[PDB]
């Protein structure tokens, strides 16, 4: 397995922990601040779902300070890992352009 | 904060009929309302969670509905182990609160009291006091009156009283008065009788005894 | 078995603190929310605070003056609840009740009885009540037992160790002069007494006392 | 024609059960949903559930208590309605109704009458109403037809065969220990009776029966 297929996977696992532990934490960060609704397990686990992939509905958000920074790490890690999956294709795509060209 | 209003705050129902409570939440909550059932001395009770889903060993008669601001707990077919408070619980935006509660009467058909006259125990008395109880049991209306005599004569000091809530088992009431004096004036009369008054008869129901 | 054990009462003087024990069994995940309820003598259910014992995070009700401080215990599986400097309004009910984290309250502990007073503690006297010699029995026979003189509330009150619960009423306690009063009734049929037995069992957890007390025919 | 069809009437005993029938005819889309509606006499539009026959998924009004289970048949394309343990409560007009998945009825069945009844099915007595001899006419003449004795509801009435729709006026049909009765009217030229033939047609979906009747002179 070359390198790109090998990080590709394990962002891929890396990003289903940090959707677990971020659900985890912003409810722990959220409960105690008055209004907040990402207070619930399940959908906190939705919540960081399409923050990962930053879809953002605006159905369920962080209103607090530790929520927020829960938030942007959950953030990054999506798009890195999916970003990591393009460059990884892309680096499949050039592989097996360079045969094709005889190179 | 989200309110939670109950209302009306007791619901009379006859035996076997649909009965429904509400709960108003002053904001959309979606379908985050629990209800709980808190009977007479006991703790509360999950009977429906998210609105409308079911609980297991919760009797298939009890429903909610309902969505946004307005929600319904259903009751198919009350009978009187329903007889209880019913709140409901949000859990949509913190802090989680409770609505104000709404109790269940049920309008069962009109029954005579049981009454029961009980002389002082052996026990007591050997303790220098002497209480003289009286049971009026499982009627209905829970309007009701007792009067005490002693050697014929009424007697009001020494007397307390207690009533029960509507019974979880029959739909009746229950009331209990007790006289308690001295072990000395206690022997220094012959008769005690308890009457009792109510809607289902004319004449009081009597019962006595002689020390 | 019983998911959540509260002890059943606790006597206070004013100005004085107290610490309310919750011990949970059953399944246990990190995700599991401990609340404490409020609830005063006919009135509803006011939530105090929860705590979450897999991090030791607590949140409390901002509408309310704080009293409590929320503590768990991982490996005893307990949760505790002090509250502090009490007076007579502090006075009621405290349940603890399990969430899973998703909003609901699924099991609830039966509920400590707080009672602030400068009272002192009284277990009760406990006497029979079998009828007179000239009541004339139907099918049925109604008996009882009174419950006298104790502080603070509550007492238990079951009828043949529990084995008996239809046909029982146990009346509200009454109060006077610092000392609470009530009696239990229970109707059998009259052909079952006294051949078969018939007890009553009254416990009075504040002051650590459970006393028996069987109902035999007057003579 | 006709997209929706269903029965006219069903007779139920209280406590039993029925399975009410739609067939649909006409264009049929993956996402096509079938309703079902409930509407007591005099009342409005309730709606009961709906179901996707594509997938069999069905889904039911919440705030009323579940009486339905609704099922369908892709292959005779039809959708069924069973009603269980009914009671007078029940008693109502069921109409089906087609939706494409666009949130609108576009199309509603004829619908089926249930009558929740201990009383037995009973077809109807059609006597004819002919103006008697001393009767004055006018420039038009007034005819009818009596139908008494019939249960349950509902009977349909036209005049030869459906093609006299103009002057016509079928009366709300009256209760009378267990049998219902009512007269329709019908209005025609003078001058066009009996010359042309008038007959009305009676239609008791409840027991199969479709009887004619009619008109003539009295004489
Ligand atoms: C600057 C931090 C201020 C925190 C505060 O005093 O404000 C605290 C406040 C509490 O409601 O939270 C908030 O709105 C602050 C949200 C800040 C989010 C920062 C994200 C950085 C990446
Ligand atoms: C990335 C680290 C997140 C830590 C969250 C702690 C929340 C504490 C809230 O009071």
């Amino acid at each position: 397995s070359a390198l790109h297929w090998r990080a590709a996977g394990a962002a891929t696992v890396l990003l289903v922990i940090v959707l677990l532990a971020g659900s985890y934490l912003a409810v722990l960060a959220e409960r105690g601040a008055p209004g907040a609704q990402l207070i619930t397990y399940p959908r906190a686990l939705w919540w960081s779902v399409e923050t990962a992939t930053c879809v953002g509905y605006g159905d369920l958000y962080p209103v607090t300070l530790w929520g927020r920074l829960v938030a942007v790490v959950v953030m990054v890690a999506g798009i890195t890992s999916f970003g990591l999956v393009t460059a990884a294709l892309a680096t499949w795509f050039v592989g097996r352009e360079q045969e094709r060209r005889g190179h | 904060d989200i309110l939670l209003t109950q209302s009306p705050a007791i619901l009379s129902v006859s035996p076997g009929e649909r009965v429904s409570f509400s709960c108003r939440a002053s904001q959309s909550i979606g379908t985050d309302i629990h209800w709980y059932q808190q009977r007479t001395n006991g703790s509360p009770r999950l009977l429906i969670k998210y609105a409308s889903e079911s609980i297991s060993g919760i009797p298939s008669r009890f429903s909610g509905s309902g969505s946004g601001t307005d929600f319904t707990l259903s009751i198919n077919s009350v009978e009187s182990e329903d007889i209880a408070n019913y709140y409901c619980q949000q859990s949509n935006r913190w802090p989680f609160t409770f609505g104000s509660g709404t109790k269940l009467e049920i309008k069962r058909a009109d029954a005579a009291p049981t009454v029961s006259i009980f002389p002082p125990s052996s026990e007591q008395l050997t303790s220098g006091g002497a209480s003289v109880v009286c049971f009026l049991n499982n009627f209905y209306p829970k309007d009701i009156n007792v009067k005490w005599k002693i050697d014929g004569s009424e007697r009001q000091n020494g007397v307390l009283n207690s009533w029960t809530d509507q019974d979880s088992k029959d739909s009746t009431y229950s009331m209990s008065s007790t006289l308690t004096l001295t072990k000395d004036e206690y022997e220094r009369h012959n008769s005690y009788t308890c009457e009792a008054t109510h809607k289902t008869s004319t004449s009081p129901i009597v019962k006595s005894f002689n020390r | 078995q019983v998911q959540l054990q509260q002890p059943g009462a606790e006597l206070v003087k004013p100005g004085a603190s107290v610490k309310l024990s919750c011990k949970a069994s059953g399944y246990t995940f990190t995700s599991d929310w401990i609340h404490w309820v409020k609830q005063r003598p006919g009135h509803g259910l006011e939530w105090i605070g929860e705590i979450i014992p897999s991090y030791g995070r607590a949140n409390y009700n901002e509408k309310i003056q704080k009293k409590a401080t929320l503590t768990a215990d991982k490996s005893s599986s307990t949760a505790f609840m002090q509250l502090s400097s009490l007076t007579s309004e502090d006075s009621a009910v405290y349940y603890c009740a399990r969430e899973r984290g998703d909003g609901y309250f699924a099991v609830w502990g039966a509920g400590t009885t707080v009672t602030v007073s400068s009272a002192k503690t009284t277990p009760p006297s406990v006497y029979p009540l079998a009828p007179g010699s000239a009541a004339q029995t139907n099918s049925m026979v109604t008996l009882g037992c009174l419950v006298k003189g104790y502080f603070p509330e509550p007492v238990t009150v079951t009828w043949n160790s529990g084995s008996l619960s239809s046909g029982v009423h146990t009346f509200p306690a009454v109060l006077q002069s610092d000392l609470y009063t009530l009696s239990s009734s229970v109707t059998v049929p009259s052909s079952s007494w006294p051949s078969e037995t018939v007890t009553c069992n009254v416990a009075h957890p504040a002051s650590s006392t459970k006393v028996d007390k069987k109902i035999v025919p007057r003579d």
